[PDB]
This record gives structure tokens, sequence and C-alpha cells, in this order.
RNA sequence: GUCUACGGCCAUACCACCCUGAACGCGCCCGAUCUCGUCUGAUCUCGGAAGCUAAGCAGGGUCGGGCCUGGUUAGUACUUGGAUGGGAGACCGCCUGGGAAUACCGGGUGCUGUAGGCUU
RNA sequence: AGCGUUCAUAGCGACGUCGCUUUUUGAUCCUUCGAUGUCGGCUCUUCCUAUCAUUGUGAAGCAGAAUUCACCAAGCGUUG
RNA sequence: AAACCUCCCGUGGAGCAGAAGGGCAAAAGCUCGCUUGAUCUUGAUUUUCAGUACGAAUACAGACCGUGAAAGCGGGGCCU
RNA sequence: AUUAGAGGUCUUGGGGCCGAAACGAUCUCAACCUAUUCUCAAACUUUAAAUGGGUAAGAAGCCCGGCUCGCUGGUGUGGAGCCGGGCGUGGAAUGCGAGUGCCUAGUGGGCCACUUUUGGUAAGCAGAACUGGCGCUGCGGGAUGAACCGAACGCCGGGUUAAGGCGCCCGAUGCCGACGCUCAUCAGACCCCAGAAAAGGUGUUGGUUGAUAUAGACAGCAGGAUGGUGGCCAUGGAAGUCGGAAUCCGCUAAGGAGUGUGUAACAACUCACCUGCCGAAUCAACUAGCCCUGAAAAUGGAUGGCGCUGGAGCGUCGGGCCCAUACCCGGCCGUCGCUGGCAGUCGGCAGAGCGAGAAAGAGAGGGACGCUACGCCGCGACGAGUAGGAGGGC
């Protein structure tokens, strides 16, 4: 699990091999977040082998599909439940974000945990991504965007293209 | 649901060099005819073959080839092992001379035997010299670690077709 | 002035240079060490094998003819199949003579 | 260094198993062995005489000489990059009929059976063992019920 | 249905206590002249048949012990292979494969070969 | 924990535990046996601060004196 | 408390020359009876191993014997 | 080996107690026994892996028929050995031409690393197992480097890469890079690797858990802040303030039976629980990121240097881009292989072929070159090298 690129979401279902002892095994659905579907089906076995006694040698993937966003043009407040590991013991977390797709939020969560806690991607176990309303929010860094009349300027502007006219004559204005 | 058939064909490309290799791995990589870096080969899959592919998992980058992926490999890099001599396939009378005892008399036959793994794959696949692929144009991600953890070694199931387009 | 005492380091590599040859198998391995009383009889059975020479030639011969009576009491589509017949040298000659008149 | 004793390091190799000490069952004796039987070696501590060395406990060989209470075996012993087909004399007590061969002898029966049979039918049936292939394309019925969703549990410090 | 003799497997067959055993059989049991052997006919040996299932023995029972076989413990412990992974280290996490053991909770409690009876 | 009348920490600090330093001795045998002159003292230079004095300061079980503890600090001294 | 006698329980918790390990319950132990296989002679093999010895050991074979009703067992020590 | 209580009985007993004296009795305290309970074992073990070690996967095999034997015997029984005849779908996958005999140099000081591992406090220490390295070996990268990472080498052109990089030295980000994190009066800055720990921080960023709020917080300011009582066993006096025990209630918002600011105790007042105005979040404890303290050596000094703070730092990640003697393509040299091809230059005694997918017949009733055959020619593949060996030297 290398959290490369924008993550996607996959609904992968599997089951044990059919045996004369048990006619048809039950089906197990998951929600995996992976860059490509190949490392999705691998990350699938990692979870099911610790919630069940099943391994890839005694299972079969039944459906490796990608699920798209129901409303990619709506802004949403996503609630993520984590299981990351530090250098000393593992912890449960509840991190909140604000994005357009759940995969857009999960990616954002992976960059943030790496940024705020120096945890690499192989240490984190996303367990629940729930769409919650603006009243059930808890983290203050996202509640501040709940305003029908939000209004804010752009402060002192970090001038880009600072190398295209590399040797100018005028002092570059930063107040737009 | 519809569980599709597990793929009967695999294209194996060696990615690591020859220096400092385990003897059990070295014996296997010469049974797959992969004595050189970036050499390719087709392998028909079965329980007796996958368990050899697990042994050389850090050294190979294999997957399931596409129909186009076979065409480009046989046309551009196809060389027949005619009388223990690597000879290009610029004429059909080089195949039908040697593979004529298996009704393979053209290149489309030879592709049809390789792609749809038939009952004459062994003589067909051993006829082709190991493919001398080029270095991957575009650059690998990481030669060392497994494809699942960001690297490039291991079973990149359908993505092996993308790897061919650049290396071929 | 101590020194190293023992090490099997390069050895496994040294053995597989010329290969670890399995011992050479051959039918009729030697009858050495086999117990004498059984072997002593076995040489007697080979010493007196000419005694049944006349019987043996007069046993398989009457068994040679008895085998000669059990025999004496008895003794993907048609399109590509067709084109596969015209494309044969040794048994398609008569076939492709129909095309030779097609130019005529 | 180590000693070159015959039984150096055979504290568990020749010890009888748990709750199996004592007199040995008599079918270990009344079992016959012709010449050329695939026979394996497993040293038994209760019978001190006729014991093999510890380098053959596990090795399998074939019989070439049969005496009153013993057999001669031609077993392979690897000695520093070469194999030696050396003959050892072992009593019956340290001997079993190896079953690593008869399952091929069973396969010879049906291979001789299915070659004579189905010949008059004019058909050609498979004889060689093919390895376990990849499984074929099939359906999966998920009648009525929906596949249950799995979730990684949170962390509970168990100590 | 079952027993005796000889067994095979060697506790699913053992051990503790309780119950019931038709018929044959096995036993107990009655004796010491001869055979044989003891301090002692208890044992061993021998001659019998008045009595008896009391015991041995067989079948059964026990929220039985043990044993046997599963579940659980547990994809835990550990482990093959891989990384310019983490960590000051101790050690840990991931990838690729294999995968245990108590406690605990169940199920089970001899099969069978040859010969000969009995139930005719 | 205790000592310190009282009062754990002004100053100390047991039972434990974590380091640092190479001005002690060890351990090691890597470099030198076709030789690197092997104790001290005398002479002379520079450097380090784990600060004895002095400059500036904090804290005391600092009333004043004297003395402790800690900080910045190696500029200048440290003798017959 | 420990002499001897009797019953019961007793898987080895004892014993088998010695160091330890393995093995052993109508025995390999203990006790009696008869004995000299601890004898004579070819080879083959195992162990250390160069696959040489010596030592030790295992399977036989040919004799002469022991014991036992007999099957058998024994050419030293239950094995190392 | 080892810790702790439980329940038992006089099972023996230690001093006991009404008992002369009694398993009569007494609380016991011990062992002893029975269910439990904590912790272990390189020289303990019922269980017991992973990795690993043999063997098998046919023609030397199968299946018939019959002889020979001094061996073996109730029994042409047993076994062994002979003949003779019959069965090829060659009886798992993959790969590869094998077998075999002489003569034989050098070597017989080794060393390093992942993992396992013994001694040792430890060591760039000593000693082993497995595999690969170095030695015998250049090359790209790690600034530098016997061993690390990549990759192994004939001589060249083009392309592309690996591990590493891309502010400048210095090839490449002069991307309209992404999202955060961190200010250091000692910042930090990439395997091996060349330096730090316990502990701590109201530095800041996340989390975890539990409490407080229109029945009104948290500060803030302003008010009661007493009383039986100035409590007494009382110390000369302690009346809220020297030192322990009672540590209640009625009135009732409530007042600790007094935590502080002072004398001999007060007066004096501000301290609790509560009032009020103002009225929305606040408190308490843990946790982990970066940062700081903890953190002291001798020539002047080392993320490689410069320097860098909307990073040129740390974390997660993008496209692009840079280049090795590695890979692809092409040329040339050589070696090796095909145990390759060529005597067929067969001509007015002539008639120009044997590249053809398919066991075998172009069968008879005047014309360049060449072939020192120890010569010439064509295909493939390959090329490191000390000690050492051999071959060829126009």
């Amino acid at each position: 699990m290398k959290a490369s690129g924008t993550l996607r979401e996959y609904k992968v279902v599997g089951r044990c091999l059919p045996t004369p002892k048990c006619r048809t095994p039950p089906l197990y659905r998951m929600r995996i977040f992976a860059p490509n579907h190949v490392v999705a089906k691998s990350r699938f076995w990692y979870f099911v082998s610790q919630l069940k006694k099943m391994k890839k040698s005694s299972g079969e993937i039944v459906y490796c599909g990608q699920v798209f966003e129901k409303s990619p043009l709506r802004v949403k407040n996503f609630g993520i439940w984590l299981r990351y590991d530090s250098r000393s013991g593992t912890h449960n977390m509840y991190r909140e974000y604000r994005d357009l797709t759940t995969a857009g939020a999960v990616t954002q969560c992976y960059r943030d945990m790496g940024a705020r806690h120096r945890a690499r991607a192989h240490s984190i176990q996303i367990m629940k991504v729930e769409e919650i309303a603006a009243s059930k929010c808890r983290r203050p860094a996202v509640k501040q965007f709940h305003d029908s009349k939000i209004k804010f300027p752009l402060p002192h502007r970090v001038l880009r293209r600072q190398h295209k006219p590399r040797f100018t004559t005028k002092r570059p204005n930063t107040f737009f | 649901f519809y569980v599709p058939a597990e793929p009967k064909l695999a294209f194996v490309i060696r990615i690591r060099g020859i220096n400092g290799v385990s003897p059990k791995v070295r014996k296997v990589l010469q049974l797959l005819r992969l004595r050189q870096i970036f050499n390719g080969t087709f392998v028909k899959l079965n329980k007796a073959s996958i368990n050899m592919l697990r042994i050389v998992e850090p050294y190979i980058a294999w997957g399931y080839p596409n129909l186009k992926s076979v065409n480009e490999l046989i046309y551009k890099r196809g060389y027949g092992k005619i009388n223990k001599k690597r000879i290009a396939l610029t004429d059909n009378t080089l195949i039908a001379r040697s593979l004529g005892k298996y009704n393979i008399i053209c290149m489309e036959d030879l592709i049809h035997e390789i792609y749809t793994v038939g009952k004459h794959f062994k003589e067909a696949n051993n006829f082709l010299w190991p493919f001398k692929l080029s270095s991957p144009r575009g650059g690998m991600k990481k030669k060392t670690t497994h494809f699942v953890e960001g690297g490039d070694a291991g079973n990149r199931e359908d993505q092996i077709n993308r790897l061919i387009r650049r290396m071929n | 002035a101590k020194s190293k005492n023992h090490t099997t380091h390069n050895q496994s590599r040294k053995w597989h240079r010329n290969g670890i040859k399995k011992p050479r198998s051959q039918r009729y391995e030697s009858l050495k060490g086999v117990d004498p009383k059984f072997l002593r009889n076995m040489r007697f059975a080979k010493k007196h094998n000419k005694k049944g020479l006349k019987k043996m030639q007069a046993n398989n011969a009457k068994a040679m003819a008895a085998r000669a009576e059990a025999i004496k009491a008895l003794v993907v589509s048609r399109k590509l199949h067709r084109l596969a017949y015209i494309a044969h040298p040794k048994l398609g000659r008569r076939a492709r003579a129909r095309i030779a008149r097609g130019l005529r | 260094t180590n000693t070159k004793g015959k039984r150096r390091g055979t504290r568990y190799m020749f010890s009888r198993p748990f709750r199996k000490h004592g007199v040995v069952p008599l079918a270990t004796y009344m079992r016959i062995y012709k010449k050329g039987d695939i026979v394996d070696i497993k040293g038994m501590g209760t019978v001190q005489k006729g014991m093999p060395h510890k380098c053959y406990h596990g090795k399998t060989g074939r019989v070439y000489n049969v005496t009153q209470h013993a057999v001669g075996i031609v077993v392979n012993k690897q000695v520093k990059g070469k194999i030696l087909a050396k003959r050892i004399n072992v009593r019956i007590e340290h001997i079993k009929h190896s079953k690593s061969r008869d399952s091929f002898l069973k396969r010879v029966k049906e291979n001789d059976q299915k070659k004579k049979e189905a010949k008059e039918k004019g058909t050609w049936v498979q004889l060689k063992r093919q390895p376990a292939p990849p499984r074929e394309a099939h359906f999966v019925r998920t009648n009525g019920k929906e596949p249950e969703l799995l979730e990684p549990i949170p962390y509970e410090f168990m100590a």
C-alpha cells in the first residue's frame, strides 16, 4: 500500500472455495481504497484474513469493480475512522474532512496522517467513511465553512511565474 | 455474479540483474529461460508453475498478457530457435519447416497457439527464443519492492500490458 | 598466533560446480555381499540350466504355433478441412488440377 | 569439538514415542520383504541389535539381500558433494514397507486398465497426470441475500 | 444376539463404583493315589464334578476420571522470501507465502481375522 | 524513602535507573619489528571548560561578614 | 522413626559395574538350575573416512558346543 | 524450579489452655493432603509448525507361458535364476545434448553483510550455520571509501534505463507541483554511516477519554465570608492560623467546624460554597507528531561545500527530466558453435537447378571472380579476471 495518486474506491466481494463439506460459502463485501484495482484485491485479502480465517489460497474474488461518486459536484463533510500505528502502540482516530468524493477525502486523509503524524500508508487502516451533515461535525477546522454568507479575501499572494521574466525591472506587486 | 476463468497465460519479464542471486532462485530463472535482464517469456499457468513463480517474485514482473500484447511481441521481437540458432521470423517457411508437425504453418497460427494456450503450446513456446525486450521507456516506479507496495516486481495482473507497450 | 579452526563456507558452492552426480544406475547390479547359502544355490540353478534345453525348445515352439491360431481364427469446419487437402503435396495433386483449368 | 560416537545426538531419534514403550507389535515381524522393495528406515530403540546409523533414519532405499532377521538395503548417502550407494544391514524392526511407490503402482493398474478398456470403443482418453489447472469460468448465485459488509475493528488494548 | 480357543490393532479397549447375566462355555469349587513342586496341594502339578454366579469374565450405567476425535483459542504465536520500510536502540509494521499449542466447549467409550460352540 | 528542630528537593539524597567523557586502568591486536628513539624534569607555545580566582548575575537554612549552589564566561591569572 | 511377618496400593517413581542419554515389567531387573558362543575359520558391510587404517560394531556362512520340552537364543557385557 | 492464599483431618507435632489425665475439648501455629493460583527451563516435555531431508512419478516397466535348483518345504509349496511370447498414448510441469577416462597446476593465513547464533559489559573482538559478496572486479550511485544500492566489462554510433538524483558547484523541476508540519540565542536535511537516553515543556499541531452550560458556565470584578463558639481533652496564651482525635444539625442560598494574610489569642480583612451584572463554551487527565531543554574537550571546521526558512527542511505524493561499460538497435574485431557450405570451374563430347513446410528420381526401356582445402565462405550466440593452465605468434 503506497498511497500514490488520487485514491479510488472499490467494492470487491469474495468467498471461500466451494467444498463438499459446505455447499456454497457466504459472500463478503468490503470497501477498499487503493490506487489501482490490483492492489485493491491484495488489500482485500489483508482485511478478510483477520476478520475471518480465509486466505487467498482458499478463497476466490467474485467481483472487482470500481464504485464512483454519487454526487461529485456536491461539497460534502466526510467522517473517517482510522486505526493507524505510531512508533509506540496503535490508536483509533476520528478525522473529519470536506471534499467532493469519498476517495477524494480518503486520499486527503492519507496525506494528512503522513503530514500530521509521520505515519506511512502501510500503518493506517481506514475502517469507516460516513457522509455526515453539517450539524454532526465535531472538528472545528471544517465547521468554519458552514456559512451561507461566507466571505473572505485572498491575502498576500505568493507570486507564481516568478521565473518566466527572471530578470524584471519592476518590483512585483503582491496586492490583488 | 460471473467469476471469469483464471488466465491460462502469463508473460514473465525479468527485472533484476544477475549479480548476487540465491541459488534456488538462479536455478529457477534459468528454467524459465531468463538468463538476461529484461528477457521475456510466455508461461502457461498451473499449480506446478505458479509455485515456481513465487520463488522468483523479487526478480520478475509478470502478469496476464493481452491479445494485442502477443501480436506486438511475436511480430517485432519474434525469433525462432531453429537448430539452436536465434533466427528472425521473416518468412512463414521458417515456422512450417519446424512446427509443421503441429499444424502451425504461419504466424497467426503461432499466435493462436500461444494466446489461446492449446495442446501444442510446449513445442510452440519453446520454439520462440526468449524475447530480448528493451529497457522500459518511461521509467519504472521501483525495481526492488513488490508491485503492490509501490514497486514493480510481482504479479501486476492486467497492467503487464502497459509494461509491454513501453518495453516493446 | 591463533587461526581459524573450521568452516564450511565455500564448500556448498564448490560441490555444485561439477554437479552433485547421482550414483550411476545400471541394470544387473553386482551380486556382492549377498548371503552365501542362497547364492551357492543360485549358482547351482545356473549350472543345471542346460538340462532342460530340449524341453524348452519343444515347449515354446508348440507355444509359438498356438498363438498363430488365435489370430488365424480372426485374421474446425469442412471449409478449412477442404483447403487443408488442396495444400498437401503428396495427396493433393489430383485436387488442384481443377484450378489449373480455371485460368483456361 | 564433537565426539564421533555412534549414537551422538540421538536422544530423540531412537527414543520410543510417548505411551508406546515396551514390547513391539508382532506384525512388524511377520511382514515380508522380497528383493527390490522400496523400503524406508526408522530406527527403533527397543531393539539394540541390528540398529542402523543415525544418518539413515529417514532415508529410503531398496532391498537386495534377505537373511533370517535382517535385510540388506542399498541407500544413498550424500557425503560432501557426492552421493554413495552404500549397502547396510538392518534388522526388520527398523524397517517399514514404504508407501511412496504403491500409489504409482495403483496408477499403473488404471493406466493398463484404461488402455485396454476404451480401446474397443475407439476413443482416446487421458492418461498422464496434468497439474492442477486454473479453474474455469463459472457463475455465483447470490440468491436473495446481500453480501455482508466487513469492517476493520478498532483497537482494544487486551492486556 | 453371544461365547470359548488362537489372535491382529494395542485405552473409543484403561480405572473406579453400581446393576444384570437364558443356554453352552470359561471359571470358581471338591480332593492328593499316581506325575510334579512347595515351609504349607495357597501357587505349580495331578484326580475329579457335590455346589455356585459370590467373584473373575461379559453386557450395561456414571451431568465419572482418563483416552479418542472435533470446535475454540487463531489467521493469534511463530515462520520462508522482499524493501534506500519505521525506530537512537530494543524491537515493530507492511508485502509475499505457510501456519501452531493450553485453558475453555463438544462428540465418542473397542473394531476385527481364523476355527468351534450356544441361542438347538 | 529519608536527613535537614518543623519542612522531600536551601543544601543533600538511600533503594533503583538513564547517560556522558577518554586526563585512569582494562579488553582487543587493526597499523609499525630492512627500528616512529621507550620515565620524568627543564624550556616554550597554543587549545579545551567539567570555573579556583576576577567582571556581570540568580538562589540560600543570604541580618552584616565569611561560605555554599547555579548561569553567562576560558579575557587574564593560578606562585616560592 | 527404623529388625521380621501379612494383606493392600504401586507405569517403573527401582534395578541393570561406571558418566550421561536411550532402552527394559510373566524383563534386559531379582532368584535359582545347567554351562563356556568370551571357542575355531573365510569373506561382505557399518562407523571415523581420503571413503585408508586401527578400534568398535552389524548381518551372514562353515564348523564344533551350551541351554531349552521346543521354536529358538548365544560367536562376551542391553546400546552408545 | 517457584508465589500466594483456600478447604480438610489430628495425619505427626511446636509452647500453650479447663483439664492428674483422654484424636475429650481449646483457639491456634506448623508441616501433610485435596481442589485451585502466579511465574519459568540450552543440558524439561504431552503436544508442535514454517523452512528443510529422503523416495517415487515405467520399457531396467508391466502381463502371460514354461524350465533349472544341492536353497526352502504338509503340497512342481516358497523364493531365486533362466528361457519364450505379447503389450508404446514414452504414462507430472519446466528447461537443457550427454556420458566417460587420463594427465594436472595453483591453493590449503582469508575477510565482510542480511538472518540464525556461542563466549564477552562491549568492541572495526573472538568462534560457528546458511546464502551472497570482497579477495580475482572495473562501471553508475552513497561527497570520500576492498564489502553498501544498482549493474558485472571486446571497440564504437543512436535510443532507453537502473539505483540515485534535478537552488549553485553539477547533467536534470526555470513544474503557475499537490496537502500539511516545524522557528531552533546548538534548527533540520536520505540504507550500510559515522553520533545520543531516561525524564520534561501552558511551544505548537493532532487525537483519546471523562466531566461542565438558558435548572446558566469558566475567569473577571462586587457581596455574605458567620453561630453554639472565643468548641473543648488543653499547652502562659492559641478565640480560623502551636500539634491529633467529635470531624452534627436546626435557621435554612450557604458557611469548610476552619486551607491562608499577623500578634498572646483577637479586633482587621481577603480566603469556601454560594449571590449578582455581563452570557458560550470552558475545564481536567492522558496521548503522539515536529521543535526545544536534558546535551561537557582539547589545531580552525564541516547536512560534501556554498547556502537554504511561501525550503534548497521533515512527512505523504504527483507528472516531467538527468545518465552506467546495464538493456534494445546498427557497425567492426575475436573466440565458440553449427563436428555448417564449397572438388560442380561438370561449356557446340556445352544447355547454366537442387531455399524445397511434408520417408525418396530434373533416372533409363563465345561465357567475370574463385579452391595458399593448413584455403575460402555463411549463419547464430558469446567477450571481466589475480594465482594457475593451454593455444597462436608473417
